[PDB]
């Protein structure tokens, strides 16, 4: 479920 | 003003360095920011969305007309976007369902096509998604984390810009937010040739801190914390990290468009906050340098700048 935006 | 060009893709790199005036008094080192915003498509990953597919052209592994797969919920996918867009490539971009309608709206301006994923899986069902699609059809996948093209680019454009920027002064502290750590490798290997006595930083999540050898955790500064050790990081070329809490460069941030008239993304002001406590600790005279990878007007929509 981890999330980043890169 | 530059002589025209045949190719928007052109105009990236050569972007400019403010000096701070406000937000760091005269006790502190002076401190610089690099405005990587200033590249055609937004942010600093229009350098390595052209140099990964440049490279992958001259290599033979793609031309003009292919498709390219990334999995990319933020600034990769637009600059991967703008970058198909400029030089005749497809591009498609695998992320959770949770994306906007507006982000939505940017990537298919550009004509790139979204393949989404489930929400509750994040980031590592779209990743998934793209190595499927990948090895079903064939796509070639930049690989932002793992393309060593990444680091290349910042030691043969953003590093010697700072090198030409800063000619008749010295560095003594380098700092960058770590996404996939090409920013911090490549412009850090070239100020440590130039300026050997330099410092350089990187700054991560208080709340992701993976290079300081804890875990991955929810966080907010978007651009920064992967949650792995990336492939294009040179674990080797920082002195130290420094964390910077979700608040604290938020209110950078707010404070920087304020008082600077300088509005870029969150990442940004954690870079800044960074960037005056190791000012602080240097003291007046010397110089320290770091990058702001975004434009705050890109996150209108997250608590960032809702008032």
């Amino acid at each position: 479920g981890y999330m980043f935006y890169i | 003003a530059q002589k025209p060009v045949d190719n928007i893709t052109q105009i990236i790199g050569g972007t400019p360095v403010v000096k701070l005036r406000n937000v760091v008094d005269d006790n502190a080192a002076d401190v610089y920011v690099k405005l990587e915003y200033q590249n055609p498509g937004g942010s600093v990953k229009d350098r390595i969305a052209l140099a990964m597919i440049e490279k992958a052209e001259r290599e033979g592994k793609i031309k003009p007309g292919d498709t390219i797969v990334e999995p990319t919920s933020g600034n990769t996918g637009i600059g991967l976007a703008f970058v198909c867009a400029a030089k005749g490539y497809k591009a498609v971009f695998t992320m959770p369902e949770t994306m906007s309608q507006e982000r939505r709206n940017l990537l298919k301006a550009y004509g790139a096509e979204l393949v989404l994923t489930p929400g509750s899986e994040a980031m590592k069902g779209a990743i998934k998604k793209a190595k499927e699609l990948k090895e079903e059809h064939g796509y070639f996948e930049p690989q932002q984390f793992e393309n060593p093209a990444n680091p290349e680019v910042h030691e043969l454009t953003t590093g010697p810009e700072l090198l030409q920027q800063f000619e008749g002064k010295t560095i003594d502290a380098f700092l960058a937010g770590v996404g996939t750590g090409g920013t911090l490798s490549g412009v850090g290997k070239v100020l440590k040739k130039e300026y050997p006595n330099i410092e350089i930083v990187a700054i991560e999540p208080e709340a992701s801190p993976v290079l300081s050898g804890g875990e991955p955790g929810p966080h907010k500064l978007q651009g920064l914390g992967a949650g792995f050790i990336p492939g294009t990081l040179n674990t080797e070329i920082y002195d130290s990290i420094i964390k910077v809490g979700n608040d604290t460069a938020m209110e950078m941030s707010r404070r920087v468009a304020k008082e600077e008239g300088i509005l870029a993304g969150i990442s940004s002001g954690a870079a800044i906050y960074a960037a005056i406590q190791k000012a602080k600790e240097l003291g007046k005279g010397k110089t320290v340098v770091t990058v702001l990878p975004s434009n705050g007007e890109r996150y209108l929509s997250t608590p960032l700048y809702s008032f």
